[PDB]
Formats: structure tokens, C-alpha cells, sequence
């Protein structure tokens, strides 16, 4: 029965995994880093640089 | 082409390509100032093209100073006011009184800016009249009504410009006459809620004396 955290350490010893929750986790960094693009275009003003 | 060689053409031929929106490219006539004789003539087919609308952007980026902004067109082919004529005076030394009555003589379009900002404006010469001697040919035209006192806004309730003339071809025979143009005219404004804007358009002519 494993604490709540160290979950997370089935995967010392399963490369395949710890592949796929790598690229999960890059999936969600882009998808942080394209949801704050829109946002922040959303919320842009260019209507004088000066 | 010329004005024989797109009346060659049948309506068949004509349509689906876009032929039909210009003037008549005339040949080589240039600076025949002299081979200009007098005479109430009139206009046969007085065709005007236009290529570039530009508008005046009144919002600032730079400084006090705003330009004229090149854009792109909106609604599909739908320019070039054709058969405009009325009465067409040659004077003494190039004077040209140029006065016009009928035709179609407006055209409605819509125009953007960079910016994604919908712009519709009329094109209208009507009843213009240029006295002038081939350099500035001088005058106003009206500006009649963007849309008719019948229309219904949505929810069921309820001037004047600058036109300049250039001539550059003449042909000495048939009287064929070409030349630039420029205007600057307002836009529309939806009965005030709006404020109007500059919009200037250039574009070159044709048309044939009798
Ligand atoms: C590069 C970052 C990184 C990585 C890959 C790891 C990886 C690991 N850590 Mg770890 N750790 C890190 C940084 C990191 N740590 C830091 C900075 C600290 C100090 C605060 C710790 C303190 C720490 C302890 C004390 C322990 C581990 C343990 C572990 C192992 C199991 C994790 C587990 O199941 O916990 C699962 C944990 C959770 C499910 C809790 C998540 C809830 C968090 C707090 C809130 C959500 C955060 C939120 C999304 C914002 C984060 C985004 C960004 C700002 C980072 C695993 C190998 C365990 C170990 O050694 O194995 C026995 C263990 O006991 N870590
Ligand atoms: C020459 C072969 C090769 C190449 C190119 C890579 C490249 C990479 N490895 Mg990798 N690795 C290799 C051999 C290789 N490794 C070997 C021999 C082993 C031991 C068996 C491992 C074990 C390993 C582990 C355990 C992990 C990596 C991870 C990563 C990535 C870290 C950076 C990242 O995610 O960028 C971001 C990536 C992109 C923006 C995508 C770019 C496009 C790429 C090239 C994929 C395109 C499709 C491609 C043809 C599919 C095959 C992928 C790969 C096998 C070439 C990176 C792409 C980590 C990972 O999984 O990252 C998610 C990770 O945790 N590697
Ligand atoms: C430099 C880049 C970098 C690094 C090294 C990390 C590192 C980490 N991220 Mg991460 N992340 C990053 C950039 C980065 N992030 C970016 C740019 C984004 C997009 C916004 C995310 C989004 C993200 C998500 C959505 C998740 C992670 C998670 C994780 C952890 C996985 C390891 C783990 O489970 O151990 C155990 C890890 C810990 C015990 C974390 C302790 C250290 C953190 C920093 C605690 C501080 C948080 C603070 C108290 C506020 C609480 C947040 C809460 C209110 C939401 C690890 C700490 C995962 C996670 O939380 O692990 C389950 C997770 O689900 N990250
Ligand atoms: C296809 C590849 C690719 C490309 C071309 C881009 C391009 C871009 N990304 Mg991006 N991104 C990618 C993949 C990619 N990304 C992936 C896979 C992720 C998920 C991990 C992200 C996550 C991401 C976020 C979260 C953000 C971007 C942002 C950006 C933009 C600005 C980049 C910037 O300032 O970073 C600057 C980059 C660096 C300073 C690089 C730091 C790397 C350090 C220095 C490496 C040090 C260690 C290294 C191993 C060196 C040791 C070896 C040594 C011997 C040489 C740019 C358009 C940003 C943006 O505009 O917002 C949307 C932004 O916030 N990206
Ligand atoms: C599948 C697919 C698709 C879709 C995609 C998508 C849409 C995705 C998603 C995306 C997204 C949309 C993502 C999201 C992201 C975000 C995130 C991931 C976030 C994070 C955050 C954090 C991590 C934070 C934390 C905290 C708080 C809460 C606050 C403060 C600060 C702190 C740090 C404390 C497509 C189309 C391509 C097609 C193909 C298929």
C-alpha cells in the first residue's frame, strides 16, 4: 500500500512509461504555452505602441 | 483589348472571365494636343476604371500625420461605372467642359483596413461636370445617399467630393480619349452614429467623342 506520494515510483522500471508520461507532460507544457498565446492576443491592445 | 475587339467577342465568350470590368485599351495616341478641334460633342461610352482604393486611417501610430492605406477589395468584380454621357464641349485651346446626366453612375463596395475593420462606401460620379484644360480638369459630383430613406434598420426603425481628370491619349480620328483619374471621397456613416472617412480612389478612363 503505497503513501500518496511517492505514486509516481512504479515507473523507476518501466522505460516504455516513463517515455509516454515525458511526452505527456510536454504536451501539457504546449499546451499551457499555446493557451497563453491566445490569451494574451485575446487581451492585446496595439493601439499605440508610444 | 480595344473597343472593336471586345465588341468582337460574343456574350458567351464575354462571360466567365472578367473582360467585361474594363476599358478599352486605346492605342498609341500620345500628346496630340494640337489635333483637337471644337464642337458640343458628346460621349459615347465614357468608362472609367478604377485600381487602387485607399482610405484614409484617422488612428494614429506615428504622429499627428495619417496616410492613405493601401487595402483589397471585398465584394467580387463590381466596378467600373460603364455608358455614363451628357454633353461634352471641346473649346478653343483644350478647354474640355465635361457634363454628365445618365449612366450608371454609382457603385457600392466594401472595403477593409489591416486591422479586420469593415468599411462600405459608395463610388458614385454623379452629375459631375469638369471645366478644365486637360491638366486638372476641375469640378465636384454628389455623393447622393449611402442607402435609400426606405431602408429598415434592424430593428425597424426610421455631399460633395474631389475629382481630378488627366488626358494622355488622343486619338485624332474617332475622337477616342484616354486618360488618369484620382477622387477622394467620404464613406459611410449610418446617419451620423458613425463618423465618416477619407477614401481616396485612382484608376484610369476611356471614352469616345461624336
Ligand atoms: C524536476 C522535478 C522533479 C521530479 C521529476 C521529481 C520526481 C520524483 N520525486 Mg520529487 N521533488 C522535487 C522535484 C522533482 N521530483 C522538488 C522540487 C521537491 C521539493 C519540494 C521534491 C520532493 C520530493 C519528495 C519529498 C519526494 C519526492 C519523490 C519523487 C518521486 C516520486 C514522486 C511521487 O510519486 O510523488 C507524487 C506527488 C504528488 C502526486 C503530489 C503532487 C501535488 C503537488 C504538490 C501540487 C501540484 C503542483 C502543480 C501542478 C504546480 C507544479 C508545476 C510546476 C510549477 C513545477 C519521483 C522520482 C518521492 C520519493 O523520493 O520517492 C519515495 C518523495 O517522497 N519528491
Ligand atoms: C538517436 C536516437 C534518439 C533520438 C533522436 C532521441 C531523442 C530524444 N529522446 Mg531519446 N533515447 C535514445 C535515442 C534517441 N533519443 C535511446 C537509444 C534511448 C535508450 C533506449 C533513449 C531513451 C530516452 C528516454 C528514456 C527519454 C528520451 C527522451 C528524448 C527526447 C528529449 C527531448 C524532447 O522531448 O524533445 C521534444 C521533442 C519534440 C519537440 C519532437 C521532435 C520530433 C522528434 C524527432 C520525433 C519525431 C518522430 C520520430 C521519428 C519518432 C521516433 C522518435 C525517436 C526514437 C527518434 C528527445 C526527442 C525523453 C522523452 O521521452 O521525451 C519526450 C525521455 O524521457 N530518450
Ligand atoms: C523547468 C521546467 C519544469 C520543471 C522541472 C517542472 C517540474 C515538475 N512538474 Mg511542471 N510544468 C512546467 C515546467 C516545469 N515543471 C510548465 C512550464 C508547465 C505548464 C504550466 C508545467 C505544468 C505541470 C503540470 C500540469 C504538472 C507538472 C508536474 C511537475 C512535477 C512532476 C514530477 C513529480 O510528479 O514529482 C513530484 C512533484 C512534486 C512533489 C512537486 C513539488 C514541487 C512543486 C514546485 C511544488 C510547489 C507548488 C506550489 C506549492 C503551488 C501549488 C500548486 C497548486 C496550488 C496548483 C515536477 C515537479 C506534475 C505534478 O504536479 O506532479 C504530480 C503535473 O501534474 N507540471
Ligand atoms: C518544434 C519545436 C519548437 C519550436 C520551434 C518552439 C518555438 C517557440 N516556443 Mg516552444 N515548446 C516546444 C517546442 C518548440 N517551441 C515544446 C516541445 C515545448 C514543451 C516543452 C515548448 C514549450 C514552450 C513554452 C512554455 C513557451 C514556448 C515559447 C516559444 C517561443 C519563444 C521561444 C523562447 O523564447 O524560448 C527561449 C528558449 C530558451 C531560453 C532555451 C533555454 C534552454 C536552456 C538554455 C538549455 C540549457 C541546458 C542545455 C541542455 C544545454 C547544455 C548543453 C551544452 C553543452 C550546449 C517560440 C516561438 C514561449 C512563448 O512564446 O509562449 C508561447 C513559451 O512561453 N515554448
Ligand atoms: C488531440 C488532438 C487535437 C486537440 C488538441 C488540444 C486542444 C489539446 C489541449 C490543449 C490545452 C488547452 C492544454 C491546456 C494546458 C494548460 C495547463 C496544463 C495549465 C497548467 C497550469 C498550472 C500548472 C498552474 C499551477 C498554479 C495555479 C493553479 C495558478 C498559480 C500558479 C501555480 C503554478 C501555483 C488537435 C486539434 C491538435 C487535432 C489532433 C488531435
Amino acid at each position: 500500500g503505497l503513501p500518496w506520494y511517492r505514486v509516481h515510483t512504479v515507473v523507476i522500471n518501466d522505460p516504455g512509461r516513463l517515455i509516454s508520461v515525458h511526452l505527456m507532460h510536454t504536451a501539457l507544457v504546449s499546451g499551457w504555452a499555446g493557451s497563453m498565446a491566445l490569451f494574451e492576443i485575446s487581451v492585446f491592445d496595439p493601439s499605440d505602441p508610444v | 483589348l480595344t473597343f472593336d475587339e471586345i465588341q468582337g467577342l460574343t456574350y458567351l465568350q464575354v462571360k466567365g472571365s472578367g473582360i467585361a470590368n474594363t476599358c478599352p485599351v486605346l492605342e498609341s495616341g500620345t500628346t496630340n494636343l494640337k489635333e483637337l478641334k471644337a464642337g458640343s460633342y458628346k460621349l459615347e461610352n465614357f468608362c472609367i476604371e478604377p485600381t487602387s482604393f485607399t482610405v484614409k486611417e484617422e488612428s494614429q501610430f506615428k504622429g499627428g500625420e495619417t496616410e492613405f492605406v493601401k487595402t483589397k477589395l471585398m465584394t467580387r468584380l463590381t466596378y467600373t461605372l460603364d455608358a455614363m454621357s451628357g454633353s461634352f464641349k471641346v473649346g478653343s485651346d483644350g478647354s474640355a467642359e465635361l457634363k454628365e446626366d445618365d449612366g450608371i453612375d454609382y457603385a457600392a463596395t466594401t472595403v477593409q483596413l489591416p486591422g479586420g475593420e469593415r468599411v462600405a462606401f459608395l463610388f458614385t460620379i454623379k452629375q459631375f461636370d469638369g471645366k478644365g484644360t486637360l491638366d486638372n480638369i476641375k469640378g465636384d459630383f454628389l455623393v447622393p445617399s449611402y442607402r435609400g430613406s426606405s431602408f429598415l434598420d434592424p430593428k425597424g426603425r426610421g455631399l460633395k467630393g474631389s475629382a481630378v481628370f488627366s488626358v494622355a491619349k488622343v486619338d485624332p480620328v474617332t475622337g477616342e480619349i484616354a486618360g488618369v483619374f484620382e477622387s477622394i471621397q467620404p464613406s459611410d456613416t449610418d446617419l451620423g452614429a458613425k463618423p465618416p472617412k477619407d477614401i481616396k480612389v485612382t484608376g484610369l478612363w476611356y471614352a469616345q467623342l461624336k
